[PDB]
């Protein structure tokens, strides 16, 4: 005999406080009952499974399910309880390569390690909690109890200790070959080179040489699986990557289920496809969770699927990662708080694309949104590549430069460059730093009945001009914000406003160019007509002119 | 050496933070690093039995082209017992604050010399991620004292104390304090003398070591210069409205720190709708009551106290053109502490790396007056910060922070 190296074990624990799992074994008709004895003889015979004494007080139910083969009649333990008791585990599958990262490969080659899946060798004194019983025939005599010397499938911690032994074995090999790739996935080995193909099946027998010393066999055959590989639901080529095939269905009806299937094919579809864009049928799932309820499709809806079905009308691949050359980060405006990316190294073949979504809130700008899809990029760049990618922007140099100096918090954007593509990101208004001689100043006011919801709304001015509008169903947010929209609608291109409501100046304080609220947008409308505009706050209720004057007319 | 037995704070697991993003540069750092560590012991590779994490980076300090492995244990010191059994705790010392000189020491290396309690060394485990995610990250966990974890200095102060003891005798007006990895050591003394002395107190670590990779360098503070920051009106001969309206809003935020301020008089000088832009003559009534205010203002708040008990927190405003102002306090409108800022390094084209650079400035300051870090609120979206914030740190230690999303008007009333 050859001496094999043996696995050492993972020492594995129970959750404090918690005691093995102690499950009624289910009764078993005749003949599943000697299906599973036979199946058992022979793990036993293998190794797997040891028969064990009464003593042990745990237990486990078995089943038999059946229809693979000759409907020949298959073994399932029941690990459900044990897995509740058992410890959390290190999980390294967390994480998921993403193809855009991968680099070009000639040769990938295909092994399978699925003997070595069922041989890692199980913590001894952990093997009494999997103990599990074969009902005995006619319940005549005790059941047969085992217990598992191996890791067991549907085990909690089998998944996380098999990678971590297989990864521990693999290490050696793949330090001394640094001109090659391994991957494990499931019972496979795939390893990658660019290696001219009789050297790549030189380190094939070379690692199936180094696997042998820990007693692992590998099918001496040609693997079945060869490029292109079909991956989590993506297709890996040789020297390019694709999503698998996205088919958008037809249907004169659509359901919550069948709109929530599309956002998802869609979505999957945005990392490679150009454009996609999923806000109009996404509002329509909006506060519903009636998976059968249909929703008529908006026109708005129908247009977007209409220009998704011509995004993906033919096939689109994307190309592996460079390392030799820099990452490009390009974006776009889309509308309605959307924006599209692509990442290209060379121009025209990109390695993967994307899109991001305006997030959820009462104000916003085009300049904050496109801030926060740059640092969304760069942290999903830093992920795939380890570096941040240069960015094309469609905003002008001096727009950010105005923006971020005058801006109350802090802002950043790594190294970029203008890209002129309209729609270009500007800013549509910018409130003056000091009052403006010559122009009119406006005192405002707004004031509300809590209970009657009743309320006033106004202005009075330097040159004795005034106005006061009386308003029903309103706060005394709605008129503060009613009263600055009066002094715009009413004042020249250049205006002094002086108002005391903070509420309001924390939202034109923020620079929002689109709000939820349609009284802000009506003020925003207004600020983008102006030429120039200079916003005071005085403290309510101090003896200040003109402040005192339209509060009374406005509370009366 | 044989260790000191350390859990948890009762009915607490220990942490499971994710490992955030890294750069190539970081990793590859990291990775030699640790292979460093494994081969001297400090760390081991752990299995899968082991769930914790705690993340981990790494910094190029001031004036240093050598990576420092740098963990962020803020999860795990929240979640380690208090070490009050070693010393009800170490009385912090007042007079550090007011010394001309103290230079900062990273002292942490001399920790990698104390065992840890094999039963504590699971919730040290970290991981090195791997780019993409292409092979399995790295994980190893602690066999020593760990470099920013609040026990370290705790365990390893009954050991400092004898090191020091000859340089402490030998020069009794030195101020010697221990925060984290840190060595803050003050003195009076022409700073030549004084970086002198900094050097003899390298050599007795040196002599105990038999190398330290960063106990060279020397973060050189002036406390007794530090400048704080009074409410000040301005000085005018002429008044517009738009002046007495900004004087009136500034003083009636200030009669909320301090009592008897009025604005009557003043408020009446805004008797009509006037132009903005139109200058008020003051009346005797105004100015009195304008120069009353300014008297006021040159006292103390009244009953302002630091409590060792609550925490402090650090508020920033961004005032432009590379200024930013700051406020330390428990209770709102009682100001322990405020300042401002003007010499951003590298960072005239960068708000992100200045605001970082104000942090750890504020920070410092806070240890050295109480012996704690503040909790800041950053006048910064989470997701802008979070991205950058490490690229721009070069302190051992890391504070907690909030974010401020709605512009304060009180930026107004500290420029
Ligand atoms: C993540 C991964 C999944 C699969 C396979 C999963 C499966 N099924 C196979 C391998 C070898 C890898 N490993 C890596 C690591 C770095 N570059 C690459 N490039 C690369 C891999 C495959 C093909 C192809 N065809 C082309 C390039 N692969
Ligand atoms: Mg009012």
């Amino acid at each position: 005999m050859v001496p094999i190296s043996p696995i050492e074990t993972v020492p594995v624990k129970l959750k404090p406080g918690m005691d093995g799992p102690k499950v009624k074994q289910w009764p078993l008709t005749e003949e599943k009952i000697k299906a599973l004895v036979e199946i058992c003889t022979e793990m036993e015979k293998e190794g797997k499974i040891s028969k064990i004494g009464p003593e042990n007080p745990y237990n486990t139910p078995v089943f038999a399910i059946k229809k693979k083969d000759s409907t020949k009649w298959r073994k399932l333990v029941d690990f459900r309880e044990l897995n509740k008791r058992t410890q959390d585990f290190w999980e390294v599958q967390l994480g998921i390569p993403h193809p855009a990262g991968l680099k070009k490969k000639k040769s990938v080659t295909v092994l399978d390690v699925g003997d070595a899946y069922f041989s890692v060798p199980l913590d001894e004194d952990f093997r009494k909690y999997t103990a599990f019983t074969i009902p005995s025939i006619n319940n005549e005599t005790p059941g047969i109890r085992y217990q598992y010397n191996v890791l067991p499938q549907g085990w909690k911690g089998s998944p996380a200790i098999f990678q971590s032994s297989m990864t521990k074995i693999l290490e050696p090999f793949a330090a001394q070959n640094p001109d090659i790739v391994i991957y494990q996935y499931m019972d496979d080995l795939y390893v990658g080179s660019d290696l001219e193909i009789g050297q790549h099946r030189t380190k094939i027998e070379e690692l199936r040489q180094h696997l042998l010393r820990w007693g692992l066999t590998t099918p001496d055959k040609k693997h079945q699986k060869e490029p292109p590989f079909l991956w989590m639901g993506y297709e890996l080529h040789p020297d390019k990557w694709t999503v698998q095939p996205i088919v958008l269905p037809e249907k004169d009806s659509w359901t919550v289920n069948d709109i929530q299937k599309l956002v998802g094919k869609l979505n999957w579809a945005s990392q490679i496809y150009p454009g996609i864009k999923v806000r109009q049928l996404s509002k329509l799932l909006r506060g519903t969770k009636a998976l059968t309820e249909v929703i008529p499709l908006t026109e708005e809806a129908e247009l977007e699927l209409a220009e998704n079905r011509e995004i993906l009308k033919e096939p689109v691949h994307g190309v592996y990662y460079d390392p030799s050359k820099d990452l490009i980060a390009e974006i776009q405006k889309q509308g309605q708080g959307q924006w599209t990316y692509q990442i290209y190294q060379e121009p025209f073949k990109n390695l993967k694309t994307g899109k991001y979504a305006r997030m959820r809130g009462a104000h916003t700008n085009d300049v904050k949104q496109l801030t926060e899809a740059v640092q969304k990029i760069t942290t999903e760049s830093i992920v795939i590549w380890g570096k941040t990618p240069k960015f094309k922007l469609p905003i002008q140099k001096e727009t950010w430069e105005t923006w971020w100096t005058e801006y109350w918090q802090a802002t950043w954007i790594p190294e970029w460059e203008f890209v002129n593509t309209p729609p270009l990101v500007k800013l549509w208004y910018q409130l003056e730093k000091e009052p403006i001689v010559g122009a009119e100043t406006f005192y405002v006011d707004g004031a509300a009945n809590r209970e009657t919801k009743l309320g006033k709304a106004g202005y009075v001015t330097n040159k004795g001009r005034q106005k006061v509008v009386p308003l029903t169903n309103t706060t005394n947010q709605k008129t503060e914000l009613q009263a600055i929209y009066l002094a715009l609608q009413d004042s020249g291109l250049e205006v002094n406003i002086v108002t005391d409501s903070q509420y309001a100046l924390g939202i034109i304080q923020a620079q929002p160019d689109k709000s939820e609220s349609e009284l802000v947008n009506q003020i925003i409308e207004q600020l983008i007509k102006k030429e120039k505009v200079y916003l005071a706050w005085v403290p309510a209720h101090k003896g200040i002119g003109g402040n005192e004057q339209v509060d009374k007319l406005v509370s009366a | 050496i044989e260790t000191v037995p350390v859990k948890l704070k009762p009915g607490m697991d220990g942490p499971k933070v994710k490992q955030w993003p890294l750069t190539e540069e970081k990793i590859k750092a990291l990775v030699e690093i640790c292979t460093e560590m494994e081969k001297e012991g400090k760390i081991s590779k752990i299995g899968p039995e082991n769930p914790y994490n705690t993340p981990v980076f790494a910094i190029k300090k001031k004036d240093s082209t050598k990576w420092r492995k740098l963990v962020d244990f803020r999860e795990l010191n929240k979640r380690t017992q208090d070490f009050w059994e070693v010393q009800l705790g170490i009385p912090h010392p007042a007079g550090l604050k007011k010394k001309k000189s103290v230079t900062v020491l990273d002292v942490g290396d001399a920790y990698f010399s104390v065992p840890l309690d094999e039963d504590f060394r699971k919730y040290t485990a970290f991981t090195i991620p791997s780019i993409n995610n292409e092979t399995p990250g790295i994980r190893y966990q602690y066999n020593v004292l760990p470099q920013g974890w609040k026990g370290s200095p705790a365990i390893f102060q009954s050991s400092m104390t004898k090191i020091l003891e000859p340089f402490k005798k030998q020069n009794p007006d030195i101020v010697i304090y221990q925060y984290m990895d840190d060595l803050y050591v003050g003195s009076d003394l022409e700073i030549g003398q004084h970086r002198t002395k900094i050097e003899e107190l390298r050599q007795h670590l040196l002599r105990w070591g038999l190398e330290p990779p960063f106990l060279w360098m020397g973060y050189e503070l002036h406390p007794d210069k530090w400048t704080v920051q009074p409410i000040v009106l301005p000085e005018k001969d002429s008044w517009t409205v738009n002046d007495i309206q900004k004087l009136v809003g500034k003083l009636n935020w200030a009669s909320q720190i301090y009592p008897g301020i009025k604005v009557r008089q003043l408020s009446k000088l805004l008797r009509g709708t006037k132009a903005l832009t139109e200058v008020i003559p003051l009346t005797e009534e105004a100015e009195l009551e304008l120069a009353e205010n300014r008297e006021i203002l040159k006292e103390p708040v009244h009953g302002v106290y630091y409590d060792p008990s609550k925490d402090l927190i650090a508020e920033i405003q961004k005032q432009g053109q590379g200024q930013w102002t700051y406020q330390i306090y428990q209770e709102p409108f009682k100001n322990l502490k405020t300042g401002k800022y003007a010499r951003m390094r590298g960072a005239h084209t960068n708000d992100v790396k200045q605001l970082t650079e104000a942090v750890q400035k504020i920070t410092t300051e806070s240890i050295v007056i109480w012996g704690k870090t503040p909790k800041f609120k950053l006048p910064i979206q989470k997701e802008t910060w979070e991205t950058w914030w490490t690229e721009y740190w070069q302190a051992t230690w890391i504070p907690e922070w909030e974010f401020v999303n709605t512009p304060p008007l009180v930026k107004l009333w500290y420029q």
